């Protein structure tokens, strides 16, 4: 029901933005924790496997250091990736349980999602069954309109930051570059071959870019490359705004029909930013047979449930080079992130 | 192929935002 969404939706906004307005800090400490094995690695520092000492639970971990995080002119995106994870609630939205500082780093410990990122398991496999695409995509459809809810655009999906969870469902993590915005911004931000045109040709841009972002990480699902690939990022710009794409032949039609309506260039006519919103996206033949409300209540048998041996496994993740986590006597760039 | 470009690229592992 469409009212049964409006009033989801509502209650939604009000709890995010309490918290939103009075954040959570300083919920843990560093000598709690058990350090075990680096998961992944992103642009604002590493994620590591760690284990509660006093009940034995796993976490992943995120460490930035603050003096690098200011050298590296990121103390704005880094506040607001914590105060974003902290205030939202969302089924496939990685949870975020403690987070604290110390004298030389923050920390934001997550929920340890196990199954590993979907770029793996896609790499692996080399591409996924239409039916088994639709299934990740709905629920992006469904993150992104929960986001935009909230005047948030997410603007770095990639396979890399899509977790797959013991049910294997999805789970979005790393909010780096995350922006509460209701009208326009201007930032060059993202990953080369998953930037809208509006992004790559210097205009102010909306949440649309994400809905973009949807038709390339569908493609890529699909069929196991991205749309738009080249050596350098240049060359891949100049595809993107070319507005030219070509399809693999086991493309279904439905499927065309969708990546033509996401990958658009002209935003006047990109679906989720027409006056029905998601609700475009929602319709078309190609999710003709999800079931939106079961998706979200995660009662839909995922196509591929990764294999986990029990608490700290971490065998869907490659292996990382290992360096020490190290605290200064000193306190280092304390007036920055007093807010953390 | 276009899996062949793919692979030519280059840019078949983990990648970076800018
Ligand atoms: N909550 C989490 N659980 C498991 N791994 C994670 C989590 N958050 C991030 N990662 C890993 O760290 C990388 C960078 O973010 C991800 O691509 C993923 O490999
Ligand atoms: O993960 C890759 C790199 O290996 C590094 O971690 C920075 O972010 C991405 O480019």
């Amino acid at each position: 029901e469409q009212e049964s969404v409006k009033e989801f939706l509502a209650k939604a906004k009000e709890e995010f933005l309490k918290k939103w307005e009075s954040p959570s800090q300083n919920t843990a400490q560093l000598d709690h924790f058990d350090r075990i094995k680096t998961l992944g690695t992103g642009s604002f520092g590493r994620v590591m496997l760690v284990k509660h000492k006093e009940t034995g639970n796993h976490y992943a971990m995120k460490i930035l250091d603050k003096q690098k995080v200011v050298k590296l002119k990121q103390i704005e995106h880094t506040l607001n990736e914590k105060r974003i994870l902290q205030a939202v609630n969302f089924p496939f939205l990685v949870k975020l349980e403690f987070s604290f500082k110390d004298n030389s780093n923050l920390y934001m410990v997550m929920e340890y999602v196990p199954g590993g990122e979907m770029f793996s398991h896609l790499r692996r496999i080399g591409r996924f069954s239409e039916p088994h695409a639709r299934f990740y995509a709905a629920q992006i459809v469904l993150t992104f309109e929960y986001l935009h809810s909230l005047d948030l655009i997410y603007r770095d999906l990639k396979p890399e930051n899509l977790l797959i969870d013991q049910q294997g469902y999805i789970q979005v993590t790393d909010f780096g570059f995350a922006k509460r915005v209701k009208g326009r911004t201007w930032t060059l931000c993202g990953t080369p071959e998953y930037l809208a045109p509006e992004i790559i040709l210097s205009k102010g841009y909306n949440k649309a870019v994400d809905w973009w972002a949807l038709g390339v990480l569908i493609y890529e699902m699909a069929a196991g490359y991205p749309p738009f690939f080249a050596d350098q990022p240049i060359q891949i710009y100049e595809k993107i705004v070319s507005g030219k794409v070509r399809f693999p032949s086991h493309f279904s039609s439905d499927l065309k029909d969708l990546l033509r309506n996401l990958l658009q260039v002209d935003l006047t006519k990109r679906f989720g930013n027409l006056k029905n919103g998601v609700n475009d996206i929602k319709n078309h033949k190609w999710f003709a047979t999800t079931d939106w409300i079961a998706i979200y209540q995660r009662k839909v048998e995922a196509p591929f449930i990764p294999k986990f041996k029990g608490p700290g496994d971490t065998s869907n993740f490659d292996d990382y080079e290992e360096e020490e986590i190290r605290v200064s006597i000193n306190e280092k760039c304390g007036k920055e992130f007093t807010e953390f | 192929t276009t899996y062949a470009d793919f692979i030519a690229s280059g840019r078949t592992g983990r990648r970076s935002a800018i």
